[PDB]
């Protein structure tokens, strides 16, 4: 997921920087929570994971607004419809993250890892639906009437 | 305004406001009516007690559940329950709030048609919606790909979903649930000498089941352990000071779920029902359904049901696949939390059944919209 | 600028930039559309998944190949595939790149006319060109004198060429290819008990064919060996953990190429087709065509097809001539590498069908130019 | 002597003597086993009831079909069924009669191998033969050129034959049949309120389907008529005196055949399957296959299936060709009458698999002979 | 079909008359059933059609026996193999006619035109396989070691 953003190099070019920055923050928090899953990471308390999930939800709302602006700026095409579909998915995931974070907070306060497993899963679903929102928004704003490098050569022989 | 989320289950009514994370009103879905003779003037004017005020006064009442196996058998009593929920518990005028009701799959169509008619003609709600319960449980589980075992007091049903696309041909509704386990516990309690026969005594037996009963990981080994020694006996104190003692009935009552032949039912247990629902889905998504077995509903809260169900399914699934059962600690309220997530969505606000649509098309609009 | 080379085969789309040595995008040529019922709001807005995103989500889709036997049956889906290739996979605006498309010989003329019209009116390319696939395979084989067997997923065709002068009367196009072998493998798999019926299960059977199936050098001896002992059985693990075992179906599926009477076709195998194409050419060049049998396309990658084809042709050709089959390890991408060689040539840049010529002469210019 | 003709279908067993025109024994292919507790001494010694004696006592049994989708899943139960057929129903010693068994096309090979082994080692028949069912249906239809749609309880398959020469590459076996329609009728019956869950209640629903269900000529018009008025409602009386009423479920259950997407299957209906099987045959015989559409099997006896299938095929076939569906009134027993015609032929008596041949070559002789 | 027999004019010459008489009876019954199909004919009840079909089957058995005798009298040749093939076809058709006639009789007794359509079809198949049995038997018995006129001249111009 990180590689799809990492091929970005420096409408679009006006709100593009904000969106790429938000996606990068999302990926940073995402691997924060992933490292929590693996055991060693910046955040070690389930409360910290809930705070990180709420942060990802807030970034998702912001990126959704920016991508909606780009989407209505652009012209009718297939990539616009893909972008709108991904925006709906981001909306659903953000709502899930909010309410589930509040529920897990209350459950933890009333008195472990499996509490944060579902939050990590929902945030990972959200992130997967963002790297397809930046690409669709970029293509819809640019190719129709930052940068992404052309894809790498496919191997001729696969062992 | 802010939408209501009334999850009128078969045993408990759980209402609240959309966008929250916990219900405001959680009371049993019973309607008691006094049966003895009133002798003091002025006491006895109230013909029927509803919900929590019929659970306190149950000594002189005949409690009757209006919803029975997820299907509303009595409609006047259920109007009473809804009136209680709206006015006396939540304390909101229904005219200003959309209402999101829940319903088990594969119920009669007259059930949805009459819930819609009652909401739009008796309570005058501005909009409504009827949502399947396992879909809402998957909403509240934080995923979009799983198979949702949703027990309860009325029914026990599965809904396999892969990435937001439910598979309606693999929905397996079983009519074995908490109330059948309560009745079976009464039956097997008659062995020790304790005879509970009345409705208030059904409620006492329900409390015994909640407090003491658990699910055995290995049934035969646990029966052998219970017969060999008295280490499994636990005591409960009845409302009149008597003390009972159930040692072997603790795991025999919830074993009815995995062997429905205990109560004379033919169908397979919940483990075989879940596995059959999995292998009715397309071959490519069975691996993703195996790893997300969301369990919901009250009846799935017996101590040790997740481990036992994982053991039972793992013996059926291929040796390679990874089986893990998801049992959130709040799973009793998973359906309602899913209702909060669904009703408060920005995308969802175009899917309410508005009153104007009901006026145009009658109560048969709920089949098109929902 | 730099020219595109889009080799839209019948089963796989392989695009890239001219002058390179490997494609950038290699994805299946399928367009799935969901068939189940969506229950979560916001999931299910996308009507159709194209290419690699329909191969991951195939559990809930009906995959449909737009190109069928090298002939584009569905044009809206193929516009979807081309849009995917240009924008989402290669990530280039088509307005700035000439495009070199490929096509099997002896196809309908409306096929070229509509590919040209779609490229010049929907994607607004500045130039294009449609090249026969076996000519490009001979380009990429590093020769100018050979007979190019070019199997694939749609068709299997020969083009005999002697020193840059193709012989159009000896081009033998056979409509037996990889997809017919997949369907025959499904048919013969029904014998063991395994029934694959859906489209996603066609893709599973295709993967079985790629992983396990091979070509027998001597068919009768291999059938005797497979019946006598279980040394030929190999196991495959399905996406839901089940394990299958095919012992005799391994070389029976690719034997359809050499005996097309297995699937009810009358025509002769690929060995007799190649030999008949050789002895339709002039007598002086048959010796040079015998020694250069370039094999291309995906379907010619079964383990042991070069040895078997050499054995089959050597039994037909005169005892004096030297038969040797050229099977490069990269032969799956030989057509595209030939497209890279052709499109990047200094001599070739006067042979593009420029947009001005299309405006003057309409879509019938492709028959004159190509 | 005189040969037996045992047409062990997936739902009914129809046995008799070769040369006759009607079976002697026609009983369901079920094997019930009691599940309740026996309390009277001497009653309950019999462990399993087979066929007609398990259909009378079904109130206290779990009926289990041994054949499931034309493939014999349970072999001990099927030995029980064959023993019943030979001794208790036909009342013949198998040692003195050759037996002609029937089998759907494209079944596993182990199926034929184990039927042959059981007949030659357990029942000691002197000879046997296994014949495809649609070939026998074409025998009994009095022709030699037709396409035989043969529904049933297990499978639905076509076999196109032109002048005694079957086309094995155009045989299209579909696994949608009467039992899937019974299960779908149970599912859609849950809408009205009636819940049939047990196996005996599967048999009640099967009887409802046989008595009431029919096929609509135009589905949308019939749905509109059923929704507008109650002229389509017909009542059925259950074995305990209750009366049900199904108005819209009458033509929705058999519509699954023409739209197999009702039960989640992807494949095309029986009309498109027949048309695809026709246009896989050689071009010269499609005119003769269009005019002889022999329909067989039990499931093709819904009132109005011939007219609907003719309407559906005529919309697919070219406007010139003459489509007519042949639906004999006895088509439920067409396969067995074909078995009588085949087994009693003078020419056929050299084609039995004699016991000496089985001793020489083992159970793999059935693949060579049949 | 009638024309192929009608070119007969008066081993073979010992059993030939029996075979030609049987074939003529077959054709007479065949057009009886054909006229039943067209509406007007000697026989008007489906029971009559079933009786006619059984009669044709009996004649088929008799002609099969006679042609088998001629076939084993004759010498090895290609026409003998054609004759044996046609005899097998006649056997199959006769068995079909018998059993299907009994089945249709029972169906009609338990309580229309389509009932007799298949019987007419099978009898017509039987008749087509007889006019090729008389010719093959005649040639095998005579030309190798009644009469049939030489074939008519083919048109030079076909309009
Ligand atoms: N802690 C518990 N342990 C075991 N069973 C329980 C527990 N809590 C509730 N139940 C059972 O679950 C039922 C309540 O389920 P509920 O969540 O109300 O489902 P619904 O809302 O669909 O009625 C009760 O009848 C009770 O028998
Ligand atoms: N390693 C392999 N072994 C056998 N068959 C293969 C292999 N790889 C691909 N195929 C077959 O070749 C087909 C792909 O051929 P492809 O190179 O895409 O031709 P085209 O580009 O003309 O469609 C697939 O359908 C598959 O059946
Ligand atoms: N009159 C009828 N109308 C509709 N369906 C029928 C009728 N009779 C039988 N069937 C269906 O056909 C099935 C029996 O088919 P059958 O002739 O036994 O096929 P097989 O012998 O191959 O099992 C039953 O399961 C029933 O569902
Ligand atoms: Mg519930
Ligand atoms: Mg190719
Ligand atoms: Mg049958």
């Amino acid at each position: 997921i990180q590689a799809q953003i990492d091929i970005f190099k420096v409408k679009w070019d006006e709100t593009g920087n904000d969106i790429i920055s938000l996606a990068n923050n999302m990926c940073k928090i995402m691997m924060s929570m992933t490292e929590f899953t693996r055991g060693c990471g910046p955040l070690k308390t389930t409360m910290d994971v809930i705070r990180a999930a709420q942060e990802i939800s807030l970034n998702g709302s912001k990126l959704n607004a920016l991508a909606r602006q780009i989407g209505e700026e652009s012209a009718d095409s297939q990539t616009k419809k893909d972008l709108l579909a991904y925006l709906s998915q981001i909306t659903l995931y953000c709502q899930q993250l909010n309410i589930c974070s509040k529920v897990k907070a209350d459950v933890t306060q009333v008195g472990a890892l499996d509490s944060a497993m579902s939050l990590i899963q929902t945030a990972r679903n959200l992130l997967t639906a963002v790297v397809q929102t930046v690409k669709a928004a970029y293509i819809a704003s640019t190719k129709f009437r930052w940068r992404m490098a052309p894809p790498k050569k496919q191997p001729l022989i696969r062992p | 305004t802010t939408a209501l989320v009334c999850d009128n289950g078969s045993g408990l009514v759980k209402a609240g406001f959309a966008g929250d994370d916990a219900p405001r009103a959680v009371f049993p879905s019973i309607v008691g009516r006094p049966r003895h003779q009133g002798v003091m003037v002025g006491m006895g004017q109230k013909d029927s007690y509803v919900g929590d005020e019929a659970q306190s006064k149950r000594g002189i009442l005949t409690l009757k559940y209006p919803i029975e196996h997820g299907i509303i058998t009595n409609w006047d009593d259920m109007e009473k329950i809804w009136h209680h929920t709206f006015y006396n518990e939540l304390r909101v005028a229904p005219e200003e709030h959309p209402t999101l009701l829940t319903e088990a799959p594969l119920n009669p169509k007259a059930n949805r048609e009459k819930m819609t008619q009652i909401m739009f003609e008796t309570f005058n709600v501005p909009a409504m919606y009827v949502a399947i319960q396992a879909v809402l449980s998957l909403y509240a589980s934080g995923r979009t790909t799983g198979i949702v075992l949703d027990s309860g007091d009325g029914v026990t049903h599965n809904v396999p979903i892969y990435e937001g696309y439910a598979l309606p041909h693999a929905i397996m509704r079983l009519d074995l649930a908490g109330r059948d386990l309560t009745d079976y516990l009464m039956k097997i309690l008659t062995e020790r000498g304790y005879s509970f026969v009345t409705t208030a005594e059904r409620e006492i037996v329900r409390d015994i089941k909640e407090k003491l009963c658990y699910v055995a990981l290995d049934f035969e080994n646990e029966m052998a352990t219970a017969a060999s020694s008295s280490s499994l006996e636990k005591s409960y104190e009845l409302p009149d000071g008597q003390v009972i003692t159930i040692g072997n009935e603790r795991f025999r009552c919830p074993e009815t779920l995995f062997q429905p032949s205990f109560i004379g039912m033919e169908s397979a247990g919940i483990h075989e029902t879940t596995y059959n629902s999995i292998m009715k889905c397309d071959i490519d998504i069975r691996k993703d359904l195996y790893a997300n077995n969301v369990m919901s509903g009250g009846t799935t809260m017996y101590p040790g049901i997740a481990d036992r169900m994982q053991k039972e399914i793992t013996a059926l699934a291929p040796s390679t696949m990874k089986i893990k059962i998801i049992a959130p600690p709040e799973r009793k309220y998973s359906v309602w939390i899913g209702g909060s997530i669904l009703a408060s969505l920005s995308t969802f606000q175009q899917m309410w059944i508005t009153k104007q649509e009901y006026d145009e098309a009658g109560p048969s609009i709920v089949h098109r919209k929902c």
